[PDB]
């Protein structure tokens, strides 16, 4: 059985550039009703 | 549809001097009109838009100013890198670019050195006959070659070429080919280029006989 | 980083049509407006038409019924098209890009490099190198020079002595001559040099692969 | 580039600012303010200009100034570079008084290394000049970030905007009709309905002894990658205060898969940030002072920062994710 991976609660994300490998952008989700 | 009418179409200014440009439009095109300028082999670039706002690293050398119908673009303690073809754009409703304005240094009258040449035996044996008249170091640029054949006047078959200003002393040259066939030129005898410019009264003349 | 590359050079045929391709990077073409612009030998710029961001177009009304302008916005391509090309067509056409010009109205900036267009149904042609030398009878100076008759396409290049009579050189436009190219190059030295040390142009004409030196000798 | 390691450094640092201030979602482009305190640091001289560079976390002695604007110019350049799958753009705009007199190898330094458009603007027609700076931002970001500067002095000098913007398509994107409202966590006794994209699916996921977390890598088409972070429970501050450059480029190296049921919340973010204060804990502030020595901008006058604001927009959905950021410096 594939484990279940919920991303329902505080998380952090990064989006990276593929050929620089630069962080574009940097989050944190508290809660996205926003 | 917006016609524009750049005046003048061509400038000879003296270094450290002041040129002005105007464009007048065919109806109002409220203050809508830049300035750019061109130098062969680059791209244009934008001085002044919005009729007197110049972009950021533009010399104060340049102004520009107007309303209505009636625009001017100036060029104060001209440089030799302002040397240029300079044009307006009005872009009010659509875009109409005005005839353009190519500015020449201005120097000292300078009369032409005059050389006229036989057709090479070379071309002969092809069937055609160019004879070549170099006008070289010339100024102001307005000039004109006459041509004559045992005295006559011919004009059929002549081609002219002009160098652009002089990098090195800001003359003109001109080079001036008469064409005929091998068996027209070999009909006449004497062959000569007659040059009329300002610096005389009197035209230069050079000439050779074919038989001679 | 605002750019915009035009294709390369091309020869038309007579009657026939003109594409052109302009790749931009830097901006988005859903964000502005891109324009074509020609300026034909000895005559000023002219303002062909534009591709608005949202894909309308507008034209020179000389032109409506010749000029097709398109686009890939996901590409970053704008494609110029003009049918029935004269010789009066010949001209290096640019692609430029709207530029803030005050009060929501745009002027035009960032230009292309520019893509020469000749328009012609010549073939490639060497040229003939001719010598010219004063009459055989004819001071301080001396002139002489090379014609270079009939040759397609542009350009030719000429020298004297291989460049090492730099000063008191003047080469002419090419003119065209029964649908061909003709030019023209003199050189003045002085006539204690000539004809007792050797005077020769060389001519390059890169589309035929053909180089020629002619010494020029008295007549 | 010789320059990611210390934006991915600087991301961080910023981060941690930011999320020291009670609890809000948080999103920024550290890419976006870099830059522009990168160019803005051409114009600057002495503590005002070496405070900047090394509010981005640069060491000077290590890494001269040379080489790091070469590594913006190069970086910039790479962003922008053709691809048909991802949409990416970024872009800097000068936006100069009428007759402030500027020092020209400022302006050419930044055309050169920030590939940056220039303006002349009439700061006294503030509602003309305020749609210049806002068109440059809205075309910019495709219609992402409208309106950015809403009151404009009308004594103005210069003003200094980035943006970057950002289109991505899921290499394996999510079925709307899977897509069902879920509880999310908000706190351990809190709960709230929140749509829930779902995939069972091949995912590139992990677990992290140094992070306490799961960690997923979610591909875009084209050269972008999303790295979501999964705190353990009760190790978000650990998962904070353990992120650096190093541990993520080993996780970008891991291309293992396997299979997983996904749950990811659709995401729709905007957040604008008064950013003095916390580049002033980073080490930036002489740039804010009347002391600030901005005199490679313009010798005619003295000169200081007084606004340095930012704002990034996030969407995140079945097909893919658009973001874009501004950072407006004045």
């Amino acid at each position: 059985i594939p484990p279940e991976v919920k991303f329902n609660k505080p998380f952090v994300f990064l989006m990276i550039e593929q050929n620089t490998k630069s962080p574009l952008f940097m989050g944190k989700v508290v809660n996205p009703t926003q | 549809d917006i016609q524009v009418t750049q005046t003048p179409s061509s400038l000879s200014a003296s270094l450290g001097g002041k040129v002005t440009i105007t464009c007048k439009t065919s109806q109002d095109i409220n203050k809508f009109i830049a300035w750019y300028q061109h130098k062969p082999g680059k791209g244009p670039r934008l001085l002044i838009h919005y009729t007197s706002t110049l972009q950021p690293g533009i010399p104060s050398r340049f102004s520009g100013s107007g309303s209505g119908r009636d625009y001017s673009f100036s060029i104060s303690n001209l440089e030799p890198e302002d040397i240029a073809t300079y044009y307006c754009l009005q872009y009010d409703n659509l875009y109409t670019f005005g005839g353009g304005t190519k500015l020449e240094i201005k120097r000292a009258d300078a009369a032409p050195t005059v050389s006229i040449f036989p057709p090479s035996s070379e071309q002969l044996t092809s069937g055609g006959a160019s004879v070549v008249c170099f006008l070289n170091n010339f100024y102001p640029k307005d000039i004109n070659v006459k041509w004559k054949i045992d005295g006559s006047e011919r004009q059929n078959g002549v081609l002219n070429s002009w160098t652009d200003q002089d990098s090195k002393d800001s003359t003109y040259s001109m080079s001036s080919t008469l064409t005929l066939t091998k068996d027209e030129y070999e009909r006449h005898n004497s062959y000569t280029c007659e040059a009329t410019h300002k610096t005389s009264t009197s035209p230069i003349v050079k000439s050779f006989n074919r038989n001679e | 980083d605002v750019q915009l590359k035009q294709s390369g050079s091309s020869l038309v045929q007579p009657s026939q049509s003109l594409s052109v391709t302009c790749t931009v990077s830097g901006f988005s073409l859903t964000s502005y407006g891109v324009h074509w612009v020609r300026q034909s030998p000895g005559k000023g710029l002219e303002w062909l038409g534009v591709i608005w961001s949202g894909g309308g177009t507008d034209y020179n009304a000389a032109f409506i019924s010749r000029l097709s302008i398109t686009k890939d916005n996901s590409k970053s391509q704008v494609f110029f098209k003009m049918n029935s090309l004269q010789a009066r067509d010949t001209a290096i056409y640019y692609c430029a890009r709207d530029f803030y010009g005050n009060y929501g109205r745009y002027t035009m900036n960032y230009w292309g490099q520019g893509t020469s267009v000749t328009v012609s149904s010549a073939k490639t042609t060497p040229p003939s190198v001719y010598p010219l030398a004063p009459g055989s009878a004819a001071n301080s100076m001396v002139t002489l020079g090379c014609l270079v008759k009939g040759y397609f396409p542009e350009p030719v290049t000429v020298t004297w002595n291989s460049g090492s009579l730099s000063s008191g050189v003047h080469t002419f436009p090419a003119v065209l001559q029964s649908d061909l190219y003709t030019l023209s190059s003199s050189v003045t030295v002085p006539s204690s040099t000539w004809p007792s040390e050797t005077v020769t142009c060389n001519v390059a004409h890169p589309a035929s692969s053909t180089k020629v030196d002619k010494k020029i000798v008295p007549r």
